């Protein structure tokens, strides 16, 4: 993109170039005018959608573009007609994330489905107008925190619990992954007699490649053994007596 | 220290003391366009980077597994309770003053006096503010680096929580410890006089209930004066939050270096695409773009696996900040200088 | 012994002992049954395996690419180009395919770090929860931890926390000291109560309220001192006898 530029070349200076080394200002040939160059693309979108399967419906959301500039910002003008509806107003609602399009913003807060940003998230919902025919379009909502709760709190007021819950839970740890080796020659020569010949300068390369490898093996076995290896007795189950009606089978 | 085989040494008073850890729990979230940095908005480029597209989508792959994490990571340490406890109109708490810890509902943000001080330490204005391609348009003449590193593809992805979301997750939890203590951590919260929930906490260092109902006044102006040599410090002392600041800085540098490394020519007869392609002919031409073309990729896979190092460094802290919440602020903690040097009360 | 741990009183645990082992037991058929109804319980331990599949696959898709070559393949290369010329696409592709395995390597190196910390946070769980009490807060589960269990899983370990979790509460009216005569009186482990007319001393955990004894409380310093002493008879048993 073209625009005038404020800064000045001096005479013997024909062209201005930027930190990347990209020409940042140029000077016109005819005319002794600076133009500064600028990328014509500014970039910054993304595609909320629900799965495939479930719908084709999509919500566009652009970063740094605000609704009134958003046909401006994409070229709307020249888009596909499908592009053009996405860039269309009516589904614009304006966020701290960016702009989004195609998707309704709804006033009642969710726990969040899928994160838009800036505490804004969308979700697959079942929005039916004149609720006699249900139909599925996505909504913006921002994001629940949590119920709202209040402490009563008193200088001679106590709670006390008067009865108990047992409850059993589930957390699930990682302790191995898979462990691979990789045939350096194999891999880049393809079983070719010619290669390799190059490659034997390379070996040292694919030495280093084997021993960090190698060292992931022995670790993922090691970590198995800290994990389970705690006790080496290893104590025989009993034929089961009773544990206090506690079932343990 | 002079040891006896007879002879013991006893405190006759004590000291309580507020003391300040800082722990960094997310770094920004980045995402770099692999055609626009390489290519530069090029119709010539793109066509060899076809089959490079595979490197780049794996380059993305790892920036997006670093993204969802921090917002993970930022969940962990601040979700621990779902239920928001609403604050109290403050009542008699046994003298002591937590309005400056509480949040100030006649402020924007509703957050802390002391969380106001610490968002002042701390300068994220260097590392990002909004830019709309207007703004940079317009403002030619000032070569900001937040503009130079948008128009090269790389753009900062605005946390999931935002600031204020993140103030209502400690306002609850501060709500709850002072409220009902330990309690409202394991199981529904209950609630408890302040006064006699610090004698629990005095009972638990192994200090008598009695003593501390009989110096009530004086541990209340003790905890009070620490809190007010608190915020004077964070106030009159600009270098308290280094950690905070480092994690900004390490990514804007690391933003700025992968700009500069465009500049670099891998052995290409220049580091400009337009001048190559303006010299030399396709086939001539395709020698050299294919030299600066995996250059590039190079300095983009270097940039990504110095993330996925930070990643990991960042997601240690944030687990041991997590781990600090729930047995510090939600419990009374045995473990030696884990939540703080001498016998720890309590956490805010 | 574990109710002990937690702050509950033993006879709580031996005049429940059939309700503790009846609600343990539907907590074990509970999770059963969530496991065998829901497809998507071990994300983690998956997540794992398809990483290291899509990580090798994508290995196999980077031999496709040409690093500046004429082609991808060695054999076309050799069989257009006589070994001169030959060379300088091959060692195109050798330089390539060699940075496409350092990439991967790297990335399992990384990978190796992250399962280390997890397999390094499982040990110590293992130790703390399974062959012992821990009191620390939600380190063994969220509620009072009573004991854990193992699970073997592959490229994992799955653990069972059994919890304590406080149920229904009432509300009673609390005082930090009782003045009997003149002196000040604190419980040793409980909280003085009152049900409206009358000051009991209770557990914090259990509602289990009982006689203010001389036994039960320890008397220190003058009614003066604590701001919230309220007056109540403390009983002797020694007197009566
Ligand atoms: C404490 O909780 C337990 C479990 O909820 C109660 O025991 C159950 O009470 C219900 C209500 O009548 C019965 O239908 C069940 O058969 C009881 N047993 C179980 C295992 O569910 C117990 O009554 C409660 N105690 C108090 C103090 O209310
Ligand atoms: C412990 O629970 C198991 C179930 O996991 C009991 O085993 C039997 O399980 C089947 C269904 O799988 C039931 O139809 C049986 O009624 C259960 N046992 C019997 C004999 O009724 C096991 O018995 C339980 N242990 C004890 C001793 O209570
Ligand atoms: C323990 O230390 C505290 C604090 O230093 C002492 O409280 C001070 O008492 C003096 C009078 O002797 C006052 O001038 C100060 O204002 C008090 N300090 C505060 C901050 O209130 C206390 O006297 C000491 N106790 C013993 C046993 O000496
Ligand atoms: C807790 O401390 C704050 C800060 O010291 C107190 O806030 C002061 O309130 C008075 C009015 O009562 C104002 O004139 C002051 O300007 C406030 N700040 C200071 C520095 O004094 C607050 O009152 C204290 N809370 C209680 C109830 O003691
Ligand atoms: C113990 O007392 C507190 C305070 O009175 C109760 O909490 C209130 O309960 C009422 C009942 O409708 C609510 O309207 C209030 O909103 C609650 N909080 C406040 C701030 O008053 C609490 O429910 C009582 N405990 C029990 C067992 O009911
Ligand atoms: C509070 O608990 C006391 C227990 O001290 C209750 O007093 C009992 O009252 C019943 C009948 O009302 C008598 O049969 C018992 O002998 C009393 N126990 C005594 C004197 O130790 C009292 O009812 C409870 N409730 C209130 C509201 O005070
Ligand atoms: C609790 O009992 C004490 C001791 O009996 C009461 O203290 C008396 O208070 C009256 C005035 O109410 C004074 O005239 C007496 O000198 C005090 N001492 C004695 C020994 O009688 C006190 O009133 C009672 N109530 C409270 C709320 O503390
Ligand atoms: C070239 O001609 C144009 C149109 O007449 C004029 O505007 C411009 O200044 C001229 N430049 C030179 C090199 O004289
Ligand atoms: C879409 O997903 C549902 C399950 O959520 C499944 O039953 C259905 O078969 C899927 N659709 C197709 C086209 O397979
Ligand atoms: C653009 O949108 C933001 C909210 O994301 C708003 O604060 C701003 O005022 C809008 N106007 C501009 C600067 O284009
Ligand atoms: C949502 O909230 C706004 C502001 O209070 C209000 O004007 C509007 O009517 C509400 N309803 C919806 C769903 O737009
Ligand atoms: C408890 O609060 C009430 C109401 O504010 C007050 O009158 C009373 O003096 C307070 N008592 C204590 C123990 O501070």
């Amino acid at each position: 993109v073209l625009t005038t530029s404020k800064k000045q070349f001096l005479p013997f200076q024909q062209f201005g170039r930027d930190i990347s080394d990209t020409t940042d200002a140029v000077r016109d040939p005819q005319t002794l005018e600076i133009l500064d160059i600028t990328p014509c693309s500014f970039g910054g979108v993304s595609v909320i959608t629900p799965g495939t399967n479930t719908s084709n419906q999509v919500a566009v959301l652009y970063q740094d573009v605000n609704c009134t500039e958003v046909p401006m910002a994409i070229h709307a003008e020249q888009l596909t007609p499908a592009w053009r509806v996405y860039s269309a107003g009516a589904n614009v609602f304006q966020t701290r994330a960016g702009c989004l399009v195609g998707a309704e913003h709804v006033n009642n807060s969710y726990e969040c489905d899928i994160p838009v940003g800036a505490g804004i998230c969308a979700s697959y919902h079942s929005m039916s107008s004149l609720r006699s025919v249900n139909q599925r379009s996505i909504i913006a909502y921002t994001m629940s925190l949590g119920a709202e709760n209040s402490v009563a709190y008193s200088n001679n007021s106590i709670a006390i619990p008067t009865n108990f819950t047992i409850s059993v839970t589930t957390e699930i740890l990682p302790v191995s992954m898979t462990k691979t080796s990789v045939d350096c020659t194999m891999y880049i020569c393809g079983d070719s007699i010619e290669c390799s010949n190059l490659l034997l300068q390379y070996g040292s390369f694919c030495t280093q490649l084997n021993r960090a490898l190698t060292g992931i093996a022995v670790e993922q076995d090691k970590n198995t053994q800290e994990v389970f290896a705690q006790v080496k007795q290893i104590y025989k189950t009993p034929p089961i007596k009773d544990f206090g009606g506690f079932n343990f089978s | 220290v002079a040891y006896s085989n007879n002879s013991i040494a006893i405190p006759t008073n004590f000291t309580i003391s507020v003391t300040t850890e800082i722990l960094p729990v997310s770094m920004t979230k980045t995402s770099v366009d692999c055609t626009m940095y390489i290519c530069g908005d090029s119709i010539e480029c793109s066509n060899l980077l076809l089959q490079y597209g595979s490197f780049c989508t794996q380059l993305n792959r790892a920036l997006t597994g670093i993204a969802v994490e921090q917002d993970k990571n930022t969940q962990e340490v601040f979700a621990q309770v779902k239920q928001i406890y609403k604050t109290p109109p403050i009542k008699d708490f046994g003298g002591f003053n937590f309005s400056q810890i509480l949040p100030d509902p006649s402020k924007p943000s509703k957050r802390s006096f002391i969380e106001d001080l610490l968002f002042n330490k701390v300068t994220l204005a260097d590392a990002g503010f909004i830019k709309q391609y207007g703004d940079c348009l317009g403002d030619i003449a000032a070569r900001d680096l937040i503009c130079a590193q948008k128009f090269n593809g790389l753009t900062v992805l605005p946390p999931l929580l935002t600031d204020e979301m993140i103030a209502q997750y400690t306002s609850a939890l501060l709500a709850g410890t002072i409220t009902s203590g330990w309690t409202f951590g394991a199981g529904a919260a209950l609630q408890i006089p302040f006064a006699m929930q610090m004698a629990y906490r005095f009972n638990g260092i192994g200090v008598t209930q009695n003593v501390l109902y009989e110096n009530q006044k004086l541990i209340a102006n003790q905890f009070n004066s620490a809190i007010g040599k608190i915020q004077d410090s964070l106030s009159s002392t600009a270098s308290a939050l280094g950690k905070l600041q480092d994690v900004v800085n390490q990514n804007a540098q690391a933003l700025n270096t992968l700009v500069k490394q465009l500049s670099s020519n891998f052995g290409a007869i220049s580091s400009v695409l337009n001048d190559i392609l303006s010299r030399l002919d396709p086939p001539e031409a395709e020698v050299q773009i294919d030299r600066l073309i995996t250059g590039r990729l190079q300095s983009l896979q270097t940039y990504v696996t110095q993330q996925l190092i930070r990643a990991a460094e960042i997601r240690a802290s944030a687990n041991l900040a997590a781990t600090k919440m729930s047995e510090c602020v939600l419990g009374q903690s045995k473990r030696v200088d884990f939540c703080g040097k001498g016998y720890h009360l309590m956490s805010f | 012994y574990r109710f002990n741990g937690i702050g509950v009183t033993q006879n709580v645990l031996y005049e429940n002992q059939k309700l503790i082992a009846n609600q343990f037991n539907s907590a074990i058929g509970k999770i059963q049954d969530s496991l065998s109804s829901t497809a998507s319980a071990l994300g983690k331990l998956q997540d794992v395996v398809n990483q290291n599949a899509q990580a090798l696959n994508t290995l196999v898709k980077q031999l496709s690419s040409n690093f500046g070559a004429i082609s991808s393949v060695l054999n076309d290369i050799l069989s257009r180009l006589d070994p001169p010329e030959a060379e300088v696409q091959i060692d195109r592709l050798i330089t390539g395919r060699l940075q496409s395995l350092q990439t991967y390597v790297t990335q399992q190196l990384i990978r190796a770090a992250e399962i280390r910390a997890s397999a390094n946070l499982a040990a110590t769980k293992m130790s703390e929860c399974v062959l012992g009490q821990s009191k620390r807060v939600d380190f063994c589960g969220k509620g009072y931890h009573l004991m854990s269990f193992p699970q073997s899983a592959p490229h994992g370990v799955v653990f069972l926390h059994v919890t304590y979790v406080p149920a229904q509460e009432k509300n009673f009216t609390t005082a930090p000291a009782i003045c009997h005569e003149g002196k000040a009186h604190f419980p040793r482990e409980g909280v003085f109560v009152s049900n409206g007319t009358h000051w009991f001393i209770t557990q914090r955990n259990f509602y289990e309220p009982q006689i203010i004894t001389t036994d039960n409380t320890f008397v220190s310093g003058s009614c003066d001192v604590v701001i919230g002493i309220v007056n109540n008879t403390v009983y002797d048993p020694l007197q009566p006898e």
